[PDB]
């Protein structure tokens, strides 16, 4: 019913849909993250391979080549405002 | 009743009035008490240097003075006084003491809960209370009642003999239902048994709820995910048996095993209309009935 | 330079721009939150007063009539996916 | 050197070979040691029930056996043996011990940092090490060096006399520069002084950085925020002096005080082109020079 609950439940489901494919089941490898971006996010359709690699590098803050839920949340936070500007004009 | 209930804070001074007693000598008053220290009825002499002179002393105005009240000072205090007129006046006090603990904490709290199974949300801890008091939980701004739903609590109380103060622990266990709140918010509160007091509340925590996809014994994955592809190209069928080190995987098209050797993968290149149909893989095993994966429909779009 | 750093720095600035107007300087009152939504977010332009009140109620999880940074972050997280669907078609 | 360095884990058994000694009697070997227990050179008799028989015992093959080595067992161990041929053979050991602490923790860590001022990020703690070891910090996946930038660290080392083990604390202090990383990521690691060992690393923390807007002594706020309004309507000018309980606020248009009484607010209804210009408020005060707020430009759009 609640549109908030549905969106939040979705972002949790989406994270684990890709994170549980290889290695640590609760972190995103470069491979897992790239699939997530390209298949689920609007911003990823226009991005090229070099751009996605640069993006993934800036999402991994502690440089363990993995993206945890926290690193993933702040990503969505940025995305919310980036999308917000685009929806203006 | 006749006895007046007195509630004093541990470590703080307390004064008990001997009602109807002259401010100045001569006075005809006597204090009788029975506390945890005495374990008996004792007369408390007004003279200095008495047996209890470090704990309780009679003031010049007849009032009883305890400079730093303790748990052992709990008990009955009675003064009997004659006014100068003079009629006998009695003062009967029942003294109980208390201490307020520091703000309760939630320790070892979970960032992520797993739906469908019990989870330890965390353990609320309270240190330094008297009397014990109680710990309770809040969920989404409302009181969380135990043993309903799949919510359970493991409680324990421990007394420190060194001070007589209590340590409380409340371990919250919940089983999130599938399709429930993706971000439940919990908090814990301490309710003093004495005195009547506003509850001491922890900062809230907001764990997330992860709903695991149902795990199949035989897991089939098709790229592309949809199972629909333009004319030509390639569709790859991969299927896996997590509980078996060396699975024997036989591929099937529309419920019929394909004339192929056992293989974990099946690639269908140059897809024509003849290649359309329901696909699945079967894991066979010695001494065990075969298991089938989910059925995938493969089609073609124009 | 980094578009991520700029967006994230912005969402932190936006939060405190409104939260520091009344009461607790680091939480959003109903009044503060409503101004934030209507003035900064695309989703708030179409929403009516009753809808905004219902929205603010579902953002305040512990029911202290305030919205802290955490409650605000998950809001943006939901918003990211809601905006994401809209940018498809 | 001649002395072989031995590194043993506290609480674990240790065997020291007496090289060149017969496996069976008769043997002609003698152990001499000097440890923290003896504080002197002592001969260790092979006979059972010796003074140290609970700590160190000579084995039938001549090897020295310590069932549970301790910090006090650090020192020099020497065996002198004659083979059956037989030439004198010497064994010289220098024994040092160690213990690895549990995973280090970051306690009392900050969720939000304030740019432009010192912040305590948190305190890294390590308990139960020997020898002391060291704590160091990581920032964004890279080593964080102290006293550069505005990064400072307060360190301390404490020994527990009860066990001889160490407790380490490292308090990180940073001053985030404006325009910097909105979400710096910190972690802490423990580096054993012995033995050569992979560092023990904490989970990372990601505080956010808040950049406070520069606070004006006299704060002016105009609705609408831009200072531009369609013909007619109303623009409200409100200005405040946070450090004064009863500020006297005089309004100005284009640097000239308006013929108005002191008032915290100035509303300009029915805005015409004549009402356009630069607005500001002036807070006067006895014994103090007046202060002016920021200047706001008010215009009209068509
Ligand atoms: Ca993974
Ligand atoms: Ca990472
Ligand atoms: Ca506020
Ligand atoms: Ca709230
Ligand atoms: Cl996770
Ligand atoms: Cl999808
Ligand atoms: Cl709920
Ligand atoms: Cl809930
Ligand atoms: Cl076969
Ligand atoms: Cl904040
Ligand atoms: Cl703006
Ligand atoms: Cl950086
Ligand atoms: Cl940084
Ligand atoms: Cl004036
Ligand atoms: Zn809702
Ligand atoms: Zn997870
Ligand atoms: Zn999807
Ligand atoms: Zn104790
Ligand atoms: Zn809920
Ligand atoms: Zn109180
Ligand atoms: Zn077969
Ligand atoms: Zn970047
Ligand atoms: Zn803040
Ligand atoms: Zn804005
Ligand atoms: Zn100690
Ligand atoms: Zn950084
Ligand atoms: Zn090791
Ligand atoms: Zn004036």
């Amino acid at each position: 019913a609640c549109p908030l609950d549905q969106a939040i439940g979705l972002l949790v489901a989406i994270f684990h849909k890709y994170s549980g494919r290889e290695g640590d089941k609760h972190t995103l490898s470069k491979k897992e993250l790239k699939e997530l971006i390209q298949k689920e996010l609007t911003i990823g359709s226009k991005l090229q391979d070099a751009e996605i690699a640069r993006l993934m590098e800036d999402l991994d803050r502690n440089k363990d080549q993995e993206v945890n839920f926290q690193e993933y949340v702040t990503f969505l936070g940025a995305l919310a405002l980036i999308y917000n500007e685009a929806l203006k004009g | 009743a006749m006895a007046q209930n007195i509630t004093a804070r541990i470590g703080e001074p307390l004064v008990l009035k001997c009602k109807g007693a002259p401010k100045k000598p001569p006075q005809r008053l006597e204090w009788k008490l029975n506390t945890g220290r005495t374990e008996a009825w004792k007369v408390l002499s007004p003279q200095g240097g008495g047996p209890w002179d470090s704990v309780a002393r009679v003031l010049p105005n007849g009032s009883l003075f305890l400079p730093a009240v303790g748990i052992q000072d709990e008990g009955i205090f009675r003064c009997q006084a004659m006014n100068r007129n003079g009629k006998e006046t009695k003062s009967n006090y029942r003294v109980r003491v208390y201490q307020i603990p520091g703000k309760p904490e939630i320790v070892d709290s979970a960032s992520e809960l797993t739906a469908g199974v019990p989870n330890k949300v965390g353990t609320c801890v309270s240190e330094g209370s008297y009397p014990a008091g109680t710990l309770s939980w809040h969920l989404d701004g409302k009181p969380l009642v135990p043993n309903e739903k799949g919510v359970s609590v493991k409680e324990q109380t421990r007394r420190h003999p060194e001070t007589g103060l209590f340590t409380l622990q409340s371990e919250l266990m919940v089983t999130p239902a599938r399709g429930g709140d993706p971000r439940p918010t919990f908090s814990c509160s301490f309710s003093p048994g004495l005195p009547r007091h506003r509850a001491l509340r922890t900062a809230p925590i907001q764990p997330r709820v992860w709903e695991p996809v149902p795990l199949e014994e035989v897991q089939l994955v098709v790229e592309p995910e949809g199972g629909a592809v333009a004319p030509g190209g390639t569709v790859t069928l991969t299927c896996e048996v997590p509980a078996q080190p060396s699975p024997q995987i036989h591929w099937m098209k529309d419920g019929v095993p394909l004339p192929l050797p056992p293989s974990p993968v099946l690639i269908l290149p140059e897809i024509g209309p003849q290649d359309q149909g329901t696909y699945s893989c079967v894991a066979t095993h010695s001494s065990h009935g075969p298991q089938e994966s989910r059925a995938v429909s493969i089609s073609i779009i124009e």
